[PDB]
Order: structure tokens, then sequence, then C-alpha cells
């Protein structure tokens, strides 16, 4: 199949530059439609800890654009608290075959370095973050330690 | 005595040696018999009329007169015919084996449907229809022998020592009989000369350089040789064909004419899936046309990329027409109009060439029929669907290239995109709702509650060039007029009926144009319905969808003749429809395709284009 194809380059592309922020990548042998991978922040509230994360490539792909989930709760103003994340690369209507992977996930991890509380996905959060940084910061910090992910030793 | 006692006379002697008895030098010599006019069937065993049956071993039959009788589905071996009179006679599937023919009349009826066989014989000197599988006779020396007689009286030529009949003058039913191997169920003079095995190429070869002379000599114009272009080829393009001087120069006009009318049909609209014959005896002489043609393969891109994605997936395509194909393929993508759109990532092998092996790379790319920078890129699994639409087919698994770059098809609708810039698939993308509409009329000419036999079998031969199943039997006769003379009332076209025919497309509150257009090309699908491809024969025709058909075009006519090419053209086509039925169906469709192509793949099976 075509999906197929497409992946397995996509994928060694991106077992080729490691990009120090996502690892370990693993491909479930039940669909390798479906990857997990592992983000670790560079910049705080967000250094404490890393966070998983699953990537599913529908069928008709690459014709048809991945969601990714977070499996990690973080304390986030443009991420679900079930996960869910809106990236406008991957959004339907604004998704070329083309695009490369490597750099979804790039974007992906400068949304959580990052964050835009112009167009949020969580007011709670986002009014939190313009309007009082400090705060915020102190709470997203907390959260990572209590929810987040083991950061990496290397 | 009698025939009838030469009859009964042998029926008993063949199942003696069915029964062991060996036949002394007397017994096994039936010579200057005469079995005229006598069915062969009802008085001998059943089994000699069925396939792996019983062989006539060993006899002599000189000087016998078989004319006008029946030898059927029958296998004879090791016989002599020497000077025997087969003329007019009966021999459908007929089969002689080992046994030598000489000096025998055997322009036998055009009755008989299926050629008879000759495996190991000889036909030193002897008159032949000129359709017949030679594929394993073997040939004679061409002997001082004078010619055969005749009172003007057309002439023969020499197929190495057998004789064949030119026609009397070059009609346009002369050359549709003895050239059109493909109106006629794969039968022709050309067909019969090839048929000769793989070593005789040099009397093989004679043979067609004597029958283009003849040809040369009629005077036919460029119009009236077209409907025999792609059967010409088909045979005289291949080798030895090609060593030939005399039959290389005149065929080339021919091939450019080909090339030419294949570029107009097929550029456009997607070539039905192709079954061997084409694989083996036509694509190899696209490939070289193109070959000839280096512009073309640009030029006419939609066609080209047909010709090759067909080449690298035809089943039965020999390793040379595949690395033609794929080597012709370098070229075009080299070309300064093509590169430009290769996006280096992604495309075939990712490193610049296509990647053979695999159907599900990307392999394809297609050109816009109206912009410079507009380049489709897609894979062979894919292309293959699009052009040969399935219900689930997805109509939108490419990457869409503007000049270079790769652009979102999310939010640009398929319709739209196949309307404007690549024309090939619309005509397949509207398959599901032109075929349910299609299906919707002959559900109305055919009952599903009383006929449920024949509307499988009418819908079944919409996605096949040729059927098996005909229908010139009596038994079909009475079953076909008793559904169609009650839609003709008069010889016209019944008022309810043809109601019921415009609710069917919506054509209801048209313009009486389109509507004209529409009567016209269902008209030429019940023209194609009734010839040797479908439902006909040779020459049978099955008079109501005949009379149908006929019928259609009239209120066509009748809605607006601006449709028809002409007064007079439409006079014709009206008496023709009175194998004369196949070269009407073909006309129409030309018309139809050059004045409302839209129109008329919205009718037309995919399968039958």
């Amino acid at each position: 199949m075509a999906a197929s194809r497409r992946l397995m380059k996509e994928l060694e592309e991106i077992r080729k530059c490691g990009m120090k922020n996502f690892r370990n990548i693993q491909v479930d042998e039940a669909n390798l439609l479906t990857w997990q991978g592992l983000i670790v922040p560079d910049n705080p509230p967000y250094d404490k800890g890393a966070f998983r994360i699953e990537i599913n490539f529908p069928a008709e792909y690459p014709f048809k654009p991945p969601k990714i989930t977070f499996k990690t709760k973080i304390y986030h103003p443009n991420i679900d608290e079930k996960g869910q994340v809106c990236l406008p690369v991957i959004s339907a209507e604004n998704w070329k075959p083309a695009t490369k992977t490597d750099q979804v996930i790039q974007s992906l991890i400068a949304l959580v370095n990052d964050p835009q509380p112009e167009h949020p996905l969580r007011a709670d959060l986002a009014e939190e973050y313009s309007k009082d940084r400090k705060k915020f910061c102190k709470n997203a910090e907390e959260f990572t330690k209590k929810y987040g992910e083991k950061r990496p030793v290397d | 005595s009698s025939p009838a006692d030469w009859a009964k006379k042998l029926t008993d002697a063949v199942l003696r040696q069915k029964a062991g008895e060996t036949l002394t030098a007397a017994d096994r010599d039936f010579s200057n018999a005469d079995f005229r006019n006598i069915t062969f069937s009802k008085i001998l065993p059943p089994s000699f009329m069925e396939r792996d049956g019983d062989i006539i071993k060993g006899f002599n039959f000189s000087n016998s007169k078989f004319t006008y009788s029946d030898i059927s589905h029958l296998h004879f071996d090791e016989c002599r015919f020497t000077y025997s009179t087969l003329s007019d006679v009966v021999c459908s599937n007929t089969k002689f084996s080992n046994s030598d023919m000489n000096e025998v009349f055997l322009q036998y009826s055009i009755t008989t449907q299926q050629q008879p066989s000759f495996i190991d014989t000889t036909l030193k000197n002897t008159l032949i229809r000129h359709k017949a599988n030679l594929s394993g006779v073997i040939l004679n020396e061409p002997d001082n022998s004078s010619p055969p007689s005749v009172s003007g009286g057309g002439n023969f030529i020499r197929l190495g020592d057998i004789w064949l009949q030119m026609p009397l003058l070059w009609t346009e039913n002369a050359v549709d009989g003895f050239l059109n191997h493909e109106h006629n169920n794969g039968k022709s003079i050309l067909m019969t000369i090839d048929s000769l095995p793989d070593k005789y190429s040099q009397e093989k070869v004679q043979a067609m350089e004597d029958l283009v002379k003849s040809l040369r000599g009629g005077r036919l114009t460029e119009a009236c040789i077209r409907p025999v272009e792609s059967s010409l080829v088909s045979v005289l393009a291949h080798p030895p064909y090609t060593q030939s001087a005399l039959i290389s120069e005149w065929l080339g006009p021919v091939q450019e004419r080909f090339f030419a009318h294949q570029c107009q049909t097929y550029n456009d609209v997607p070539l039905p899936a192709p079954d061997t014959y084409y694989q083996q005896r036509i694509l190899p002489v696209l490939l070289d046309s193109f070959d000839r043609n280096s512009a073309a393969m640009t030029t006419h891109s939609g066609l080209f990329n047909q010709v090759i994605l067909h080449c690298m997936t035809g089943v039965d395509c020999t390793d040379g027409t595949r690395q033609k194909a794929a080597a012709l393929y370098e070229q075009y993508l080299a070309h300064p109009a093509v590169s430009p759109h290769i996006h280096n990532g992604l495309f075939g092998n990712y490193d610049g060439s296509p990647d053979w092996t695999t159907r599900a790379a990307d392999n394809f790319l297609l050109l816009s029929s109206q912009d410079s920078d507009t380049a489709m890129m897609l894979s062979t699994d894919t292309l293959l669907t699009m052009l040969n639409p399935t219900p689930d087919t997805a109509w939108d698994n490419f990457y869409l290239l503007r000049a270079g770059e790769n652009v979102s098809t999310a939010q640009i609708s398929p319709v739209e995109l196949f309307r404007h810039d690549f024309p090939v698939f619309l005509a397949a993308f509207n398959q599901q709702a032109t075929q349910r509409r299609f299906g919707e009329l002959i559900d109305i000419i055919l009952s599903t509650e009383e006929h449920g036999e024949l509307n499988q079998q009418f819908l079944a031969a919409t996605n096949q060039k040729h059927s098996t199943v005909k229908l010139i039997d009596d038994a079909s006769v009475s079953r076909l007029a008793t559904i169609f003379d009650p839609l003709l009332p008069e010889g016209k076209l019944s008022p309810a009926h043809y109601q019921h025919i415009l609710s069917a497309y919506h054509l209801t509150d048209a313009t009486p144009q389109k509507q004209a257009e529409t009567l016209f090309c269902l008209s030429t699908a019940f023209a194609r319905y009734s010839s040797s491809a479908i439902f006909g024969t040779e020459h049978d025709s099955p008079p109501a969808l005949r009379g149908y058909a006929e019928a259609l075009m009239q209120k066509a006519w009748e809605l607006s003749p601006a449709i028809f090419p002409s007064s007079e053209q439409f006079t014709e086509w009206s008496d023709r429809f009175h194998t004369c039925t196949s070269v009407v169906a073909d006309s129409m469709q030309r018309h139809a395709r050059k004045y409302f192509p839209s129109v008329l793949s919205s009718i037309l099976p995919l399968a039958w284009a």
C-alpha cells in the first residue's frame, strides 16, 4: 500500500535528524499507522519533565492529515485536558500531502515551548498566562511534577 | 448409389476401428465418395462432435464431392482429400490433421462461424476462403502450376503455395470483410496469413506484399481505410513485416493516420482496459509512433501517460514493450515542460527517476490541459483506479503541483479540477451516476419483474468491449420483439417511452438540442448493442435493437437537425439501420465525440469508449 511506503520513509527521515526534542520514536507493530513519541521541552515551566504523545495516521494518509494526542497530562493554554491539540499544519482544509512530519512535530514542540494565548483552546489557562505569568508558571511547574513524564538522562 | 448410402457406409466403418479390428488397404479407401448436403451429425455418435473426442485415422477420400455438406466440429487424422470439392460447405470449428488436402476447393460458406484448423496438413494448390487457422499447416514450394479458373471473375494472390481470392472490387464491404479482424470476431486474411508457423516468414511476407500491391491499386481513399487502420497495424507493424521494404513503405502513412486518430480520441478520455490482443498487437505500435513523433509525448500527454501506464502493467506485455516504455518515459520526464514539476523529494524513487517495480510509487506526472504551471503527481495503483473507477475510488489521492510546489486540495472540488485542467478523469468520475442513470433506462425497456435474464445480460455486456453471449437465435427474436414492438408504434418512438427517457436523465425541461444530442447517443449505444461486438454477429443482427436504435435517431433529428452532420448523412444512417451495423455505430460515434463529446461520455459505457 501507499500509506506504508510513505510512512516507512517519513520515519527514517526523522530517525535521521536526531532532534533532541523528540525521542524515542515507537511504532506499534499492530498498526504502524500509530506512532508514539516523547517531547522534552527546552523552556520553562516544562523542563521539570517530558510528555508522551500518540500520532495516529488515517488510512488515506498522506491525503488526509494525522491527529496528535497528548497521552500525558499537561497544563497548557493550547492543549485539551483530554490530550487534544490544535495545529494549523495538520488541520484539514490547510493540509498538503507533501508536508514533512519532521516539521509538524517541530511545530508542536514550538507551541509547547512558547504558548500562544492569541488563539487558545483553553481560556482558563490563557487568561492566567497573559495576566499572571508568575502564577501560571507557578501552577504549570507543579503540574509537570505531579503528572508529567520522567526527565531523560541520556 | 445416392450419398445417403455413402453416408451409412462410413458410419459403421470407423466404429470397427473403435472396436479394435484394423482395416486393410481396401477397407480404408473411400475415394470418389459423394456426401453432398448431408448434415453429418445425425448419422454420427455424439463423441466426434465433442472436444477431445475421436479421430478418423488412416483413410483416402480422394475425389470426394462434399459441396454443401456440414463437417462441423469434426477432427480428421491421416486422411487424403486430393481433388475434392468443399465449396459451399459448413465446417464450424472443423479440424484436419496429418491429412493432405491438395488441389481442392475450400471456398466454404460465409455461413461457417468459427475457423477450422489444419495441424500438419498440406494445401498445395488449393483455393481457400481468406479466413483460416493455419497454425500448423506445412506449406510447399510454389510449383509451376497454372492459376485457378475464373470467369471475370477476380484475381488470386499466392501465399507460399496456396491460392487466395481477392475481391472483384474493394467495395467498403469487400474491405471490412477481408481486412477488419476486429469487427469480425478476430477473423481476417491478415490473421490468416500470419497464423502460419514462425519460420515461413519468407512466404508470409511475400503473401502480404502481394496483398498490399492489390490494395495499392484500389484507389481507395484515407476516408475508406480508417476503420481498418487498427486492424492493419496490429499485424503489419510487428516483425517480420518490418523487414519487408514494400510493406513498410505503404504502411507508414497508414500508421501516421492511426496515431493521429488515436490522439484525438483518447487524449481526453480513458483508454478502456486492454485485452491481450491489444497488449500484444497494439501498444507496441503506439510506443513506436510516440518514438517517431517525439513532440507528441508532451503535446498529447493525456494519451501518452495512458499508453505508458498500461504498458508497465500489462499482464501480457513483452519485456521489450516494457523496456521501450520505461525508456520512452525517461525521455518524457527530462522534457523542459515536465521536469520543472518534479518535487525532487517524493517523486519516483526519491532519486529523480521512477521505481517501476512497485505499483504504489509516484511514477506518474500528468500535465494540465489548460495551464503551463499546473501538474499532477500520482501513483500507478491510484492512476489505475481513477482511470477505471470503482464505487469506492477516491478522487483526490494525488499531489497537486502548482509550479513545482505542492498545494492543498481540501477546498478544491474534484469535478471543477477535472473539468478545467485534467479532462481525462471527468468521463470517469461521473461513471457512478452515469451507469445508474443508464440502468434506469434499461430497467424501463426490460421489466425486472418478468424479464431478469436479459436484464443482467444487457447490464453485463456494458463493461466489456465484446460479449460471448449473442441474441440472433430464434428464441431471442420472439423474446426481444415482444419487448421492443410496444415501444415503437408505427416504427416511431413511443411518446410514453420518450417521456420516461427524459425523466430518467432529468432532461425534461431541457433545451431541444441537449435532448437531441442525448437521443443521438442512446441511439449510438443501442447501435453498438446490435453489432458483432455485443449481441450481434458478423452477418446477423437483432432486428428490434436496430429498429429501436433508428427510432431514437429519428426523434433526435426531429428535435434538432443541426445535431447531424448533414441531411443526407441522416438518410444513409437510417438506411443502413434497416456487419453493416457496426460501420454506422462507429460513424455515429466519431461524429458524437467531435461535436458533443461531453454528452456522449455521460451516456456511453466507459468500457465501450
